[PDB]
């Protein structure tokens, strides 16, 4: 479930 | 930044510069298509257009203000039904034909080539022609959008619940806004409004289907490991 | 009767005299429901309930207008809708209970009596608790459900189609009437009729996954038999 | 399929 969250987080 | 301060024209803009480009399929495997060739290709061109919608979720009012656990959780439930209205809204302009990319223009036929997946293309297709039927104006197709960004997981996540509310009033004002603005009348526009709503409904039913059918092309192993977007189609079983 | 020719008060009045009974569940349960047992219960009330949703269907306004065939094909997609609107809306004044019948009011935790049955309790729930927290009156309760009847299967059936939007058209601008003798402000009504429109978007959701799960209890034969109730469930496998 | 047509036709 981490690369959504990555992606969601690049800021 | 608050989103429920800016004008509804700065809303209209501010979806409309939000917007993500229309991508395309793989070039060379051109034509037919065996159930598992065209299953690639699906899952390959949503799985870069994931990557594509996380960070246009991230452009559209008031969403960035949610905590990350709420964001994650509303592009869970909607990534599917949010990628669908896109694809009915290329497919406007292409009766009988559901532009997946420029570059893959499928007719319901080829929809047959994929086990079960002709009954969604029929409904996909019967969206498009309803925009068509309703002359949808892109305007109006942003804010269709983002509300269901934001009202697909909203009551499955209090303050948080509020500001999706509140938001969804200002694409609502914004929505009538743009009806207004081309003559239609107070009757015609509530009217309108309900037309539009009422299909976000049949969108929610036609991505439910979809993702218990990606999920069944999955256990024949046509799907590629594609992790975004098989982390998508998990949340719907955690 | 042509439903396009009755002035808003008929149409409210049209949809609250053509209101179905509440009943009654088994009056001789209660023993720590077990998966079968409440299976059997709400199975059983749903049954007998679909007798009284067909026998509805006929008193809305112009459904009866349509040609058999679809009304068929209109219950029996939104049978499940149908029937969770009307316990959302019977649950409105017990928070945290679903009033499933006046002798069978279950709280979140009986939903763990069925595996997979609590996530859709919570959802009801959750729909429950917002139509309390919109103070829904019974008359927009009666277009909401009038409206679901016709907008699901439309668009999976040209004059029919048609028929279902000019009357949709009508229930629309008598739901937008009903707000507009409350005293809500324009910005008002129009910000509420998209509110309870987008409900009607999970109600959807919430059915899907009740029949997936219906479906789901059948594998298991912990459902009995109820021939009409298995149709209906039927009608989603073609 | 016959009970929901049966019944949508009573009177
Ligand atoms: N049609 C249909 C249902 C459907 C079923 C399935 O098993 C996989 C996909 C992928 C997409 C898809 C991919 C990119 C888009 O832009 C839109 C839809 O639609 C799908
Ligand atoms: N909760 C939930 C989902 C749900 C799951 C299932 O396998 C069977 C039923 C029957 C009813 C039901 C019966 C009568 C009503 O008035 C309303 C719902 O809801 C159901």
């Amino acid at each position: 479930h981490k690369i959504l969250h990555r992606l969601l987080q690049d800021s | 930044s608050l989103a429920l301060s800016l004008t509804a024209d700065q809303m209209v803009s501010a979806l409309l510069d939000a917007e993500p480009p229309i991508l395309y399929s793989e070039y060379d495997p051109t034509r037919p298509f065996s159930e598992a060739s065209m299953m690639g290709l699906l899952t390959n061109l949503a799985d870069r257009e994931l990557v594509h919608m996380i960070n246009w979720a991230k452009r559209v009012p008031g969403f960035v203000d949610l905590t990350l656990h709420d964001q994650v959780h509303l592009l869970e439930c909607a990534w599917l039904e949010i990628l669908m209205i896109g694809l009915v809204w290329r497919s406007m302009e292409h009766p009988v034909k559901l532009l997946f990319a420029p570059n893959l223009l499928l007719d319901r036929n080829q929809g047959k080539c994929v086990e079960g997946m002709v009954e969604i293309f029929d409904m996909l297709l019967a969206t498009s022609s309803r925009f068509r039927m309703m002359n949808l104006q892109g305007e109006e197709f942003v804010c269709l959008k983002s509300i269901i960004l934001l009202n697909s997981g909203v009551y499955t996540f209090l303050e948080e619940k509020d500001h999706i509310h509140r938001v969804l009033d200002k694409i609502t004002d914004t929505l009538i806004h743009l009806m207004a603005k081309a003559g239609l009348t107070l009757q015609q526009q509530h009217q309108r409004l309900a037309q539009l709503l009422l299909i976000l409904s049949h969108i929610r039913h036609m991505s439910n289907k979809g993702m218990e059918h990606l999920y069944s092309m999955k256990c024949k192993n046509v799907v590629p490991l594609y992790d975004l977007l098989l982390e998508m189609l998990d949340a719907h079983r955690l």
